[PDB]
């Protein structure tokens, strides 16, 4: 080439002009060589896996009890892959529409 | 069936003019010149998609129509430079 | 299928193999088109450089304008098998269309239908 | 980290106005022979040594030659080899399909 | 004769919660922390040692496509779907540097082990080599026909190579500014590489058929085939058994030096009701290979373990 060099621009000017090496406290190359961590994985989703844990008003009424005993029917934590309603779009939908 | 008569009548009178075919080859280098612009439309339609492989195929027929051995050989040398898969248009060329 | 035999006749072919279906029917119209020559003669031009399939001498001198001519033959039969695809087969029924476009709409609107 | 190193020293240092350096010191005696040409008689004495040095500093005016015209791509490259099985085709069913 | 008995590999646990499919996966050195890239723009940061994740990272314009860490810093390489292919400093909790010169998205990313540099696989055909730290660029890597499916470098003789999309893998020297050579071997484009541990040849896949080719100087290995689908990535541990994941969703294990595949593996793990044809867009080997993480376009990164039993069969 030898050509093509004239004018510059900005987000070019000199940055990072010195890297970072690892360090021996966060990753050692050698200690990442002679590493347990096989056994030390192992012991800790052994750990991890190990310990997991944690009267005239009523009669008046010409209905009686009629939603009870029900609250798993709506799964507390589920992951679905439609995103059309599951558990996000249907309170999402339903705050934004009404 | 007006509708549909009436839209092949219409659509019979919406072809938009005849050909003007006239001097045709005459005025000596003037057909040269008019080979020429011809030229020069196929290569900017050629220009237009370096994928298009009709138009090569009207610059190759045309080229070998009308432009002998060199110019011809520049059009199969240049779309054949220029096509390394697709070995069907080698073929085509060959 | 069938490898190879001796024999001509009549087939069917003209499927969706398309090119190496062609190509194989192509070659083989060509070959059977065009029976044997002259070689013989060129048994006197024969000699001792025949077999030996990898080659000390590509080239040479060709033969003459004579396979030239002979040669430009089979490129305008083949032009001329080239030639034939369909016939023009027009009429007036049915609605109109515009040019090329609404008839192969029409073809593969037809196939579509048509299941 | 040699190669990198120039061509990075190169195109960093170039990427980077820093105005490089002052100049150079390439003194550059060239003693060699005038493209081997044994003309008549003798152009000078042995291979004719010559003084080779730097050239003068850039003036406060960037511009010296002004291109910027197009000419992307144009060579071709070399076809190989397809290297490839041949496989079996359709037939009528599986192109059909 | 399938001999050094190759173990049976099963599953180890599964994870979701995704808001996209995941384009890109990798993991720290250590087996700290894990990342993927994902769909959603967003990129995906999870730990998985004990099953968890990591961290939620954002300003991706859009998908990521690609991510990769750094041995020496802790600066993750960010490729995404929106062309800008940006090193991340995760230092300052903030990026490094924005790598610069690609004309359209980037399909791959690579880190050299030895030199500091940035591969790329961009979708315009280049491949884009970088002088990296200095905010520099190295060289364009170009002659790909269509767009670079994969790249892969290393430290040793010029084996450089960017897995394409026209069918021919590309095989790039890098030390002179060059290339290397053409393989035409794959009939069809080439969206699988791997680099096998045994480091002698350089592995690569395709839908066609899988290419294995023994390097540097253009020999090859073997062609690998029985499994017919889209292959979607390739990779080869250091037991011997190399994973291809597809499109499709069937992961198909390897056994290499046998000459043949360690397994066909047909599974589904597929999420809530939205499915259709989702496989398993990637997956990596654990540093000590007992686990595979598994990211799918179901959002779903299942990992893989063995329940350690004799079995080993052949056929």
């Amino acid at each position: 080439l030898s050509q093509l060099s004239k004018q510059y621009s900005s987000r070019d000017l000199p940055s990072h002009t010195k890297i970072k090496y690892r360090q021996t406290t966060q990753d050692a190359p050698e200690e990442v060589r002679n590493r347990d961590f096989r056994r030390e994985l192992e012991e800790r989703e052994r750990a991890a896996a190990r310990e997991k844990n944690r009267r005239r008003w009523d009669d008046d009424v010409v209905f009686k009890n009629c939603a009870k005993g029900v609250d798993d029917q709506k799964k507390d934590k589920r992951f679905v892959n439609d995103t059309l309603r599951s558990e996000f779009h249907k309170k999402f939908m339903e705050k934004y529409i009404k | 069936t007006a509708e549909q008569l009436l839209r092949e009548a219409k659509e019979r009178e919406l072809e938009l003019l005849p050909p003007p075919p006239q001097q045709k080859i005459t005025d000596e280098e003037e057909l040269n010149d008019y080979k020429l612009r011809k030229r020069k439309t196929f290569e900017d339609n050629i220009r237009k998609n370096r994928t298009v492989i009709s138009n090569w195929i009207k610059y190759a027929q045309w080229e070998e129509s009308l432009k002998e051995i060199q110019r011809a050989r520049s059009i199969y040398e240049r779309a054949l430079d220029v096509d390394y898969r697709n070995i069907t248009l080698w073929l085509k060329y060959a | 299928a069938a490898a190879q035999l001796r024999q001509y006749h009549r087939l069917t072919k003209q499927i969706k193999p398309d090119m190496e279906t062609y190509e194989r029917l192509r070659e083989k119209h060509g070959e059977e088109f065009f029976p044997t020559s002259n070689s013989l003669l060129h048994g006197t031009h024969v000699p001792s450089t025949e077999e030996i399939d990898r080659m000390v001498i590509d080239l040479e001198k060709q033969i003459e304008k004579r396979d030239k001519y002979s040669r430009r033959r089979p490129y305008n039969d083949d032009a001329d098998i080239d030639y034939i695809n369909e016939r023009n087969a027009k009429f007036n029924k049915k609605a109109e269309r515009f040019y090329g476009k609404y008839t192969a709409e029409i073809k593969q609107n037809l196939e579509r239908g048509t299941a | 980290r040699v190669a990198l190193e120039k061509s990075v020293s190169q195109k960093v240092a170039a990427a980077m106005p820093v105005r490089a350096a002052d100049k150079l010191a390439p003194a550059q005696y060239i003693r060699y022979t005038p493209s081997q040409q044994g003309v008549a008689f003798n152009s000078g004495a042995k291979q004719r040594v010559i003084r080779m040095v730097e050239m003068q500093k850039d003036p406060m005016e960037p511009p010296r030659f002004k291109i910027n015209k197009k000419i992307p791509r144009g060579p071709p490259s070399p076809p190989a080899p397809v290297m490839h099985s041949p496989s079996r085709k359709m037939t009528v069913k599986e192109q059909q399909e | 004769p399938k001999p050094q008995w190759h173990p049976p590999w099963k599953l180890y646990r599964v994870i979701s919660g995704h808001l996209g499919w995941v384009r890109c996966i990798a993991v720290e050195p250590g087996n700290q922390w894990f990342v993927t890239g994902s769909a959603d723009r967003t990129i995906k940061i999870w730990d998985l040692a004990s099953g968890k994740l990591k961290l939620s990272l954002t300003g991706h314009i859009s998908t990521v496509r690609g991510v990769i860490v750094s041995t020496r810093s802790p600066y993750l390489f960010s490729c995404g779907e929106d062309k800008q292919v940006k090193c991340w400093d995760l230092e300052y909790n903030k990026v490094i540097r924005h790598y610069h010169g690609h004309l359209s998205a980037v399909y791959g990313l690579d880190l050299h082990p030895t030199i500091d540099v940035l591969v790329t696989c961009s979708r315009d055909s280049t491949a884009r080599i970088w002088d990296v730290r200095t905010k520099a660029s190295v060289h364009t890597l170009s002659g790909h026909t269509n767009a670079v499916a994969t790249v892969r470098c290393q430290a040793a003789e010029p084996q450089i190579i960017t897995g394409s999309h026209d069918t021919t893998i590309r095989l790039w020297d890098l030390v002179a500014g060059k290339t290397r050579v053409t393989l035409t071997n794959h009939k069809k484009s080439v969206r699988a590489v791997v680099l096998h541990p045994r480091h002698y040849t350089f592995a690569s896949g395709s839908p066609d058929n899988i290419k294995q080719w023994k390097f540097p100087d253009g020999s090859f290995i073997q062609n690998l085939s029985g499994h017919n689908a889209i292959i979607n990535t390739l990779t080869v541990n250091s037991d011997g058994v190399l994973v291809s994941g597809a499109d499709n969703g069937t992961m198909h294990l390897w056994d290499w030096r046998t000459g043949y595949n360690f397994q066909r593996v047909h599974a589904a793990a597929v999420q809530p009701g939205s499915l259709d044809e989702s496989g398993i867009f990637a997956c990596a080997f654990d540093q000590s290979e007992s686990r595979l993480l598994t990211a799918e376009a179901d959002k779903t990164i299942k990992v893989y373990r063995e329940d350690d039993d004799t079995a080993t069969e052949e056929t």
